[PDB]
């Protein structure tokens, strides 16, 4: 009762009064997702401060099923005018940061009427606050075209164009002892991804083995990279947990699936003539942590090892000169000031386990965290939209792949299916189904990538010129000869400019 | 029942003091205010009706700005409509708004310009900022002020209206500055509040400062930042700039200054008033810490109330009194401190604080005079102190005799505030 005083003239009366009406939504919510038992039926309903749940992802899950998966389907259609839109999310980022305030202000509430369960671990809803901050303030910047000097970095991204100058087959002016192969751009455009899609430093990317990255295990299009840290990188307390994602673009040029998918097809195969790869690994006589995490991503001075640092830095530093984009060091070497939450083992273990929360009628990593991950961390650091959050904009399929060239490719996940499949550690099948989804996403991004890019190493190899491949090619290419605009989307803000081909075009400098 | 006749019939000191303490509170459809709703256990939750369907559909939509602040229990808004009719042409009411501007904005609080319904009328907010009446001001000029200004011309003009930024939109400050530009509204208004809810100021600030010169009616001005108060009213040193200052013809115009709600306004070295030259009074409302000795104080200021603080320091008067009559702390707590109780100590109670005094029988009627001449180097011609809710005075409180008297100094809220020595 002592702290009651200053809690009260803390704030406005006007203020107090919208923070309690966020904080009722919040209690609503509660309520209608049974995270809190109602006191009875038809009568006051009412819950005591005492024991009222208030956590991170308690407030972040409220604020992603409410707030930010503004789906509504029976108004969806207003969100043509980029006014309006740009209105509408200026106010969902307010009401967000006010919202966050609501609620650390209900928390500090609770504690004064001793509510255990009640921490807010307030440096999560900051990360929150800065990624829509981010992303709002991306949409900000292209909705901006005279802040400088700079209106064509305004319109054409980093990201775009490395991609599309990496996909080039030929290097007559970007660099002669660099990037010769077509592999060495390729895994190069794979570790650009990887930080670009990934916000992480240099030597996170140098973690990254071939059994760190899991399947959704709720969605399947993504690729889980479960960075795992138990109790010796730097810090104690063992468990800490931060869940990543890949997910495939709309564009198949930016896709950090269909990039790893032609890096790993040019490793285990490569070129039969000129450069063979690293063959494909024994996955027979894995240890669960020893075949596939001593393996990298990316192969380097020996077979079996991660590249050298300043390499990567004359690499960005040579593609920046080339593609004229100005490289600074922390913005691509250091850790990102906006990065994926990394949880500790205690809210892990005590929210995430769906047995220990049966009260509940809806769990949250069945729609709002998916594979553990955090909703809109996983569709703002895969530029995406994450406010429909619930449609089919990665499932649009126009002519679909076949089986058949399928099991053309990549025959020895078929051997191993007509092996003991069961029989082997649960690394190796996760890993041929991890290829298995690779090779999917390649093969129906593969006709862009042939008719965009046809002189591409892939296709050093005879029995791509069959009568299915360059069938499906066409088949996939025929709507394309015609049209002044593209078919696929390339980025959220970026399709009503780069959808056109002439500017599409523009990006590329050699053969534009 | 309640008769509205009866209760207007008995004469106007009675119908005041009802209207007194009936704050601002006209409706029964009043949101409970708020040290109930934290000093309680359960939390009053939501949860089907007819009429109200069609009272959210039509009337919510013109008092959405202003009430959506109270969507936690709508069966308050639904009871909310009914009184939305009818109660701002009650005879309550307006008579309320009669007998207090018979006694020149005394009795309920600060009206308000707003912008609802497209109309631009002024507005009524209670002290949880709930809306209860809104009258245009051919209305409000109309039924209560003309209703008591029968003949008398010191009683037709209407000044004492606030303006109050961070009520409303700054898309709604422009319109409702540029419809109270078309009008000649300026000297309508009182007084002027701020908002902003490293030199940057808001939109909408800058919207008032630059028509705040058209005023001719302007005192009471007050801000309720701390970032904006280092800015647009504090000194802070610079004393040329032409543009985003509040332009210096309008403060000599007002008659005192308002500080809401900071930390400490003297972030800074010094909180400097050297300019406002003209103000008299200076209410420190919900600051949490100001020192005595880094205000500046013009040359003609009287009054210096300061409600809600939780730390002051004081002027430190007893660093220099005790280098006139030369002797230790120590030695002045036991020996020359009096504490004389004898009636007029005892009229105003202050029963928590020990109201002490000076000696006589060891100071010889000079060193008396000069003892007093430190107090008023200090307070530099102040009479109005008024301390309400305060905690934890850090150097101890000296009154002088000539103040302490006639209640010019007057401490409220007395729990931890205690030994106030009166020389």
């Amino acid at each position: 009762e002592d702290r009651f005083q200053e809690l009260v003239d803390s704030l406005k009366p006007r203020t107090a009064h919208q923070y309690k009406t966020y904080y009722t939504k919040y209690i609503q919510w509660c309520q209608l997702n049974q995270i809190i038992p109602t006191p009875e039926d038809n009568s006051v309903n009412s819950v005591p401060y005492k024991d009222l749940p208030i956590s991170a992802e308690l407030i972040h899950w409220f604020l992603l099923d409410t707030l930010i998966t503004d789906d509504k389907p029976g108004e969806k259609r207003e969100e043509t005018e980029d006014l309006d839109e740009e209105e509408e999310n200026s106010f969902k980022i307010a009401t967000l940061k006010k919202i966050i305030g609501s609620l650390n202000f209900l928390s500090k509430l609770c504690k004064v009427h001793e509510n255990p369960n009640a921490n807010i671990d307030t440096k999560y809803l900051e990360s929150v606050t800065k990624l829509h901050t981010h992303w709002i303030d991306s949409q900000k910047a292209i909705t901006t075209n005279e802040t400088n000097n700079t209106n064509t970095q305004v319109l054409c991204p980093p990201l775009l164009k490395v991609s599309l100058n990496l996909w080039n087959p030929e290097t007559n002016h970007l660099s002669e002892k660099f990037f010769k192969t077509c592999s060495e751009k390729l895994r190069f455009l794979v570790d650009f991804q990887l930080r670009s899609y990934l916000n992480l430093s240099f030597e996170e990317r140098s973690k990254i083995r071939f059994g760190s990255l899991k399947l959704g295990k709720r969605d399947r299009d993504a690729i889980i990279y479960h960075k795992v840290t138990h109790s010796a990188e730097k810090k104690d307390t063992p468990g800490h947990h931060q869940l990543l994602a890949l997910l495939p673009q709309d564009c198949p040029f930016i896709c950090p699936q269909t990039t790893l998918a032609a890096y790993l097809y040019l490793r285990f195969y490569g070129i039969p003539s000129v450069s063979k790869g690293d063959g494909f690994p024994n996955l027979n006589a894995d240890e669960n942590g020893s075949l596939l995490q001593d393996i990298p991503i990316l192969r380097g001075k020996s077979l079996t090892t991660y590249p050298r640092e300043e390499t990567f830095s004359n690499y960005y530093t040579t593609v920046f000169r080339y593609c004229h984009l100005p490289y600074k060091r922390r913005e691509y070497f250091n850790k990102c000031n906006l990065v994926y939450p990394t949880w500790d083992e205690d809210t892990f273990r005590t929210f995430f386990n769906e047995e220990n929360h049966g009260n509940w009628l809806e769990q949250p990593e069945a729609f709002a965290f998916p594979d553990k991950i955090p909703f809109d961390f996983k569709k703002i650091m895969n530029f995406k939209s994450p406010y429909t959050s619930y449609s089919t904009n990665a499932k649009k399929d126009p002519f679909p792949p076949p089986k058949d060239l399928l099991v053309q490719i990549f025959p020895e996940i078929d051997e191993y299916k007509r092996h003991d499949y069961e029989g082997l550690s649960q690394n190796s099948r996760d890993f041929l189904d991890l290829m298995e989804v690779l090779r999917e996403r390649f093969l129906s991004n593969l006709p862009w990538i042939y008719k965009f890019f046809p002189n591409h190493d892939i296709f050093q190899d005879p029995i791509f010129g069959n009568s299915d491949f360059q069938s499906y090619f066409n088949d996939k290419t025929i709507h394309s000869k015609g049209s002044p605009i593209l078919s696929f989307d390339i980025l959220p803000g970026f399709n009503k400019i780069y959808k056109n081909k002439t500017n599409f075009y523009s990006l590329l400098i050699e053969r534009p | 029942s309640f008769n509205p006749v009866r209760f207007l019939e008995l004469p106007i000191d009675i119908r005041k003091e009802v209207y007194f303490h009936l704050d601002g509170n006209f409706c029964g459809a009043h949101p409970y205010p708020i040290d109930i709703l934290y000093k309680s256990n359960d939390v009053e939750l939501p949860g089907r009706s007819k009429r109200s369907k069609k009272l959210l559909r039509y009337m919510y939509p013109v008092f959405a700005t202003y009430l959506n602040i109270f969507e936690y229990s709508p069966q308050l808004i639904e009871k909310w409509l009914e009184y939305a009719f009818w109660l701002r042409y009650d005879c309550l009411v307006l008579d309320c708004f009669k007998v207090n501007h018979l006694y020149d904005g005394t009795l309920i609080d600060a009206l308000e310009w707003t912008y609802l319904d497209n109309e631009l009328r002024l507005a009524y907010f209670n002290k949880a900022s709930m809306l209860e009446v809104w009258y245009t001001f051919k209305e409000y000029k109309k039924w209560v002020i003309d209703s008591v200004a029968f003949d008398e011309l010191d009683l037709l003009n209407v000044s004492n209206i606030q303006f109050n930024i961070d009520n409303l939109t700054p898309q709604l400050v422009d319109k409702c500055l540029s419809i109270l530009e078309q009008k000649d509204l300026f000297a309508t208004i009182g007084e002027v509040q701020f908002g902003q809810d490293n030199q940057l100021t808001s939109i909408s600030v800058i919207r008032t400062i630059r028509s705040m010169e058209s005023m001719k009616s302007l005192r009471k001005i007050t801000v309720r930042g701390e970032k904006l108060y280092e800015l647009l009213i504090n000194f802070h040193g610079f004393r040329d700039n032409p543009g985003k200052t509040i332009s210096y013809i309008v403060k000599r115009r007002i008659n005192e200054i308002r500080l809401s709600r900071m930390n400490q306004i003297s972030r800074t070295g010094l909180a400097d008033f050297t300019r406002w030259d003209n103000l008299q009074k200076l209410v420190l409302s919900r600051v949490a810490y100001i020192d005595l000795n880094s205000i500046v104080f013009p040359k003609n200021f009287k009054s210096l109330t300061m409600k809600r603080v939780s730390k002051i320091k004081w002027w430190n008067i007893e660093e220099n009194i005790l280098k006139e009559l030369k002797v230790d702390k120590r030695t002045f707590k036991s020996l020359y401190i009096k504490e004389d109780d004898s009636k007029f100590t005892k009229f105003f109670n202050l029963r928590h604080t020990r109201i002490k005094e000076l000696d006589k029988s060891e100071i010889n009627q000079i060193t008396y005079l000069r003892c007093q001449a430190i107090v008023w180097l200090s307070f530099r011609t102040l009479n109005h102190i008024k301390l309400q809710n305060v905690s934890e005075v850090f150097n101890n409180i000296i009154v002088p005799r000539a103040l302490f008297d006639s209640k010019r100094v007057e401490i409220y809220r007395c729990e931890k505030i205690s030994q106030v020595l009166v020389i």
